[PDB]
């Protein structure tokens, strides 16, 4: 009934793109 | 570089000069044909050996020959 | 020396095998013609040649190998 | 894999020599030779 | 002759252009005088906007420069027949290559010299037995 | 304008394109700060940096996929294979610097010089065998590393 | 003529003879391509090359003839003896370069210069202890090396 | 009845001098 | 100390990463940034 390892890895992959998008926002907020 | 030798069978039809896309051939004056001109190749270090001058020539066994000799950066046609 | 005893059934051996990529099947299958090391069955005619010439022991044709080394030098 | 013949220790060092040590120094010497001026 | 006067044409940039041979061994440069702001296809790849007036374009091989000269002399109704192809070294020297005599090589003028002209037919060439070890060529000697 | 891909370094006749993969700000601040490219280093240190990340990962494909993963000498065979690969690697690049930089000996950009590339070869060899031996030592004592990351030696 | 031994480098007053051992083609292409003599190297790389072949063979006389060949700690005592010898060796040659190249600091032939000989000392130490540890590691795991040269781990 | 190790080592030593002589022949054939 | 949950292998590498590898490269990048000109 608990979670699986593939759900945790999918959560890491689906949170990888907020890291890229926050990197884009931080870069354009610096300049 | 290659060696472009032009023999005395040339009739001065200047087809080989306008066919070569590298400006090695050029018409010099002469007195052995009706057109009174013969092709000549001074800039043989720029000839790649493409033999496009030996496709537009009207004589039997065409009067211009391109003997493929040594190679270099120009004769191998390299942009690198 | 084991080929001249019965040259109708036993197989001649060219040389041995020493590649380190052999597993266990390739060692248990290449130990042919009665030899504990992996060998390679000779298919050239050097054994029938050396028997027809008159060579019997390995020592005389080893001495022929040393003689051909000197002749090549 | 062993050797029933005499000097079984000798292909144990001659097979890696002619396999690696001979062609590496041959290609090293040849690449130094054919690319020098 | 020694100085290249011109502006670069309007071009976005390509990949088949000047490689590392340009700043090391040699490159080439074509200069021509346009009439209008038309469009020409460079032999590097793609199209470019030919600027008005005298403009300069850097290429990597002489064959690309002569192919551009053919495109300038045939594929335009204001036929551009006043282009100059120079060879630029990384040392800074500029060699006038084409049409260096001043007139095009397709027509004859006085001032040229017959270089590389034989006085025989090809059937009158010598045989490679008599010059078998002279080191020369059967067509040269 | 709003176009993100342009000509490389202004002039549009060099065969390259200023592109968000090629010439973005992040690329020219990350590739330009890699050890083979960042300014102010001798080639011995930058070769030592390049060598360590290459030695540290070459232990992997032989300790997990090599022929000695059957037996108990797994990491020893992995280290031996990676030491052979880095020895061949430094032989190749030291012979490259031996044959390429003979002659004119250009002054600036000291990595592309014969003494510079030989310093790079010495650095690559030290970092290569050191990264290989550290990855071997951290893979062989994996029970110790698991014990000091889980905290069961207390 | 047919004489094979001549004067050294033309002039016959230098105390040397051009000889098929001294000044043959093979000698001046083999000694001249040894690491201490071939051109285009920094002294750190050529010291690292000289150090490796010296560390690799110094394990031998103590693992086969040293006093620890009786017990099971044979190769450990051989490595310890060779590490002591290479440490004394690099102490001797670094002190040599410390005391010889003080003063005028001649420009050309960079090996015979104080910074050059100190680079040679650092290279000799790294290659020395590395060649010693590799020969120790390849002698201690000799069952593994015999298994991967005979091919019995498959 | 088979060979001995000293015969193999003597074969290597007696074939060492063809290696030197072929090296001499290759050197004088190059020049 | 172990993990009864799914993917117990993952904090074993994420705790030293965010503890050491993230702040060392963050302080390294920041000290390179705030002291440059
Ligand atoms: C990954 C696969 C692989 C590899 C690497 C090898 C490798 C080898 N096998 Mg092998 N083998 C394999 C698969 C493989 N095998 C398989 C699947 C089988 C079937 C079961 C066999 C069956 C087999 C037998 C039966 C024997 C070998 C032997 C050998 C060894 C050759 C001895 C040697 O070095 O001579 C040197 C190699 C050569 C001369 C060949 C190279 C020829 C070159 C390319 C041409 C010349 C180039 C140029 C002109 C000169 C070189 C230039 C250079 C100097 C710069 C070698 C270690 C033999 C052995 O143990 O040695 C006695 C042997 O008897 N193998
Ligand atoms: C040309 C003939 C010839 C050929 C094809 C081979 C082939 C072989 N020998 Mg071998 N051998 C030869 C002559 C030859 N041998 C001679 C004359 C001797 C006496 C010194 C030996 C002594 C010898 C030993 C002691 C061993 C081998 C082994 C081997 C095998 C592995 C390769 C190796 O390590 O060799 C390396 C060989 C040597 C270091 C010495 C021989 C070198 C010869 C003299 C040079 C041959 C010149 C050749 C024609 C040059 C070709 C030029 C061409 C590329 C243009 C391989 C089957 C090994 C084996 O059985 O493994 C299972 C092994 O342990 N050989
Ligand atoms: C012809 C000769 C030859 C020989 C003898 C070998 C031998 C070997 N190969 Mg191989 N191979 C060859 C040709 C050859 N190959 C060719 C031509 C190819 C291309 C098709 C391959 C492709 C290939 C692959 C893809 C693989 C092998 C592997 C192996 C090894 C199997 C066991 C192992 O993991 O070793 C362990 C590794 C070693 C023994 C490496 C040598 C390191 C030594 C011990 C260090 C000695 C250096 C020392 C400090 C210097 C001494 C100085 C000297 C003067 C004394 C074995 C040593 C397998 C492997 O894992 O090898 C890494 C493997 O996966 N080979
Ligand atoms: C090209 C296809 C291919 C592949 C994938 C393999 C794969 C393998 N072979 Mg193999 N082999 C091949 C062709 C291939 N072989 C051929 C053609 C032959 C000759 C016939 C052999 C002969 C052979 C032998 C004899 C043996 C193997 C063995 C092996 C295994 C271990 C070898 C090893 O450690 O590699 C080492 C490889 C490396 C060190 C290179 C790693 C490259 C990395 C991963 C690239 C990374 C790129 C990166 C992800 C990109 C991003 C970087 C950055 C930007 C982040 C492995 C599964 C051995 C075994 O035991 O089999 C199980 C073995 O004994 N092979
Ligand atoms: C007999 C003299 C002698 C000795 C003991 C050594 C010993 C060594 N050399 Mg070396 N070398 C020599 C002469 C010698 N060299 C000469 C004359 C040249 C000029 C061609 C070179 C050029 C050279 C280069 C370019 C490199 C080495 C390297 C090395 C070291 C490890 C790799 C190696 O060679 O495998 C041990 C093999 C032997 C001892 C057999 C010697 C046979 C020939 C003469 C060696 C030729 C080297 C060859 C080009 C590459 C070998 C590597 C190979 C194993 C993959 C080792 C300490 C490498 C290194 O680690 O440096 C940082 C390296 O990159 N050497
Ligand atoms: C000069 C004669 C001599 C010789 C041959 C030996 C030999 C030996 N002694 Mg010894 N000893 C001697 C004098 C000698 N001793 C004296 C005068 C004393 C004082 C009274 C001692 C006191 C002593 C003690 C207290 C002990 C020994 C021990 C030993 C053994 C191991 C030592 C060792 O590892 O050496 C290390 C040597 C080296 C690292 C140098 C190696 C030199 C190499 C081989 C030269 C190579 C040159 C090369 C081949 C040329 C070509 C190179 C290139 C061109 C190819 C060894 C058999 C030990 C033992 O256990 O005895 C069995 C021990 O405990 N000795
Ligand atoms: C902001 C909310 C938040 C907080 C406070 C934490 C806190 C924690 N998480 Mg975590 N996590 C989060 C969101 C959060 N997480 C999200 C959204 C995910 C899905 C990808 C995860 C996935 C995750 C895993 C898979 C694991 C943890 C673990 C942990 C613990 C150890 C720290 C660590 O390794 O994290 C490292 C976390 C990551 C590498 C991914 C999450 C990164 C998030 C998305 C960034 C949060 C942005 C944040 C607000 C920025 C602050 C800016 C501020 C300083 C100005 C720690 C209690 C570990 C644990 O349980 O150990 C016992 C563990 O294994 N987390
Ligand atoms: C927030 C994160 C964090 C984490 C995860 C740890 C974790 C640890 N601390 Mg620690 N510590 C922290 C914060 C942290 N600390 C802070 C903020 C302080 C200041 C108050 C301290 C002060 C402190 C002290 C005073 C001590 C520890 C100790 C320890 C270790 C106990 C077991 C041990 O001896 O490890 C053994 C050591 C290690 C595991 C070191 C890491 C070496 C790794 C394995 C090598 C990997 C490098 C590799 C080559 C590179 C890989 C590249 C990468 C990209 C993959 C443990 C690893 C004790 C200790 O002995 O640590 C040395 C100890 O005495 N810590
Ligand atoms: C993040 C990221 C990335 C990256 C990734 C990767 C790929 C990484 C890698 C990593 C790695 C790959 C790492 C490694 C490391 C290593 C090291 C850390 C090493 C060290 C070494 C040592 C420690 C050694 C030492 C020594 C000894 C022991 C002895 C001998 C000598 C010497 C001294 C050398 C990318 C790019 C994608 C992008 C962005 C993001
Ligand atoms: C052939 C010949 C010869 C020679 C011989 C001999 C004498 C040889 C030697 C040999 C040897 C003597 C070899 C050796 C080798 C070595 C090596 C190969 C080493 C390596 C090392 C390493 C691998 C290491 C690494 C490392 C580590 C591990 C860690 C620390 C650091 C370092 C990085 C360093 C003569 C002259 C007679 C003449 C002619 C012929
Ligand atoms: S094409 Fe032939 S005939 Fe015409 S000008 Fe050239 S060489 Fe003479
Ligand atoms: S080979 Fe080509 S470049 Fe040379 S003369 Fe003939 S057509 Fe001109
Ligand atoms: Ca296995
Ligand atoms: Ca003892």
């Amino acid at each position: 009934m608990a979670l699986s390892d593939t759900q945790i890895l999918a959560a890491l992959v689906v949170a990888l793109l907020p890291a890229f998008l926050a990197f884009r926002l931080s870069t354009e907020l610096y300049k | 570089s290659h060696s472009v030798k032009i023999y005395d069978t040339c009739i001065g039809c200047t087809q080989c000069v306008r066919a070569c896309p590298l400006d090695v051939l050029e018409m010099v004056p002469w007195d052995g044909c009706k057109a009174a001109q013969i092709a000549s190749s001074p800039r043989t270090e720029d000839c790649v050996g493409c033999k496009r001058c030996e496709t537009a020539c009207p004589t039997d066994f065409l009067s211009i020959r391109v003997y493929l000799g040594a190679e270099t950066t120009r004769s191998m046609g390299l942009a690198y | 020396e084991q080929w001249i005893k019965d040259p109708l059934n036993i197989r001649p051996i060219a040389h041995a095998i020493w590649d380190p990529h052999f597993g266990e099947g390739a060692v248990n299958a290449f130990t042919q013609a009665g030899a504990s090391n992996p060998v390679n069955i000779a298919y050239s005619g050097v054994y029938h040649w050396f028997y027809t010439i008159g060579m019997t022991t390995n020592q005389e044709l080893y001495s022929g190998a040393v003689f051909l080394l000197v002749l090549a030098s | 894999m062993d050797g029933s013949y005499a000097a079984s220790y000798l292909p144990w060092i001659l097979i890696p020599m002619v396999g690696w040590l001979f062609p590496a120094v041959t290609m090293g010497l040849l690449f130094i030779h054919i690319e020098s001026e | 002759m020694t100085e290249l006067s011109g502006q670069p044409p309007k071009f976005g940039g390509s990949t088949g252009g000047l490689l590392s041979k340009a700043n090391r061994e040699e490159k080439y440069a074509i200069t021509w005088t346009s009439a209008s702001e038309q469009v020409f296809e460079m032999p590097t790849g793609g199209a470019a906007i030919m600027n008005e007036g005298e403009n300069l374009l850097y290429l990597a091989r002489k064959e690309q420069c002569l192919a551009l000269g053919t495109q300038l002399r045939t594929k335009f109704k204001p036929k551009i027949q006043d282009y100059k192809i120079y060879r630029v070294y990384p040392s800074g020297e500029v060699q006038y290559l084409h049409p260096a005599d001043g007139v095009f090589p397709e027509k004859v003028n006085e001032g040229r010299e017959a270089q590389g002209t034989k006085t025989r037919r090809i059937g009158q060439n010598p045989e490679p037995v008599t010059i078998k070890f002279s080191g020369k060529a059967p067509y040269e000697v | 304008s709003n176009q993100v891909v342009q000509a490389y370094n202004g002039d549009p006749f060099v065969g390259h394109l200023s592109t968000p993969i090629s010439d973005s700000a992040f690329t020219r601040t990350f590739i330009g700060n890699l050890p083979a490219y960042r300014k102010g280093l001798s080639p011995i240190l930058r070769g030592l940096e390049v060598g360590m990340a290459h030695g540290y990962f070459l232990i992997g494909p032989w300790t997990l996929l090599g022929p000695l993963r059957d037996s108990e000498y797994q990491y020893i065979g992995g280290l031996i294979g990676a030491l052979a690969l880095i020895l061949v690697a430094t032989a190749a690049l030291s012979s490259y610097g031996l044959v390429t930089f003979q002659g004119e000996q250009g002054s600036g950009d000291t990595l592309q010089t014969a003494d510079g590339w030989s310093q790079f070869a010495a650095g690559f060899f030290v970092g290569g065998m050191g990264g290989a031996f550290v990855a071997y030592f951290l893979l062989e004592n994996l029970s110790v590393v698991d014990g000091i990351f889980r905290g069961l030696f207390n």
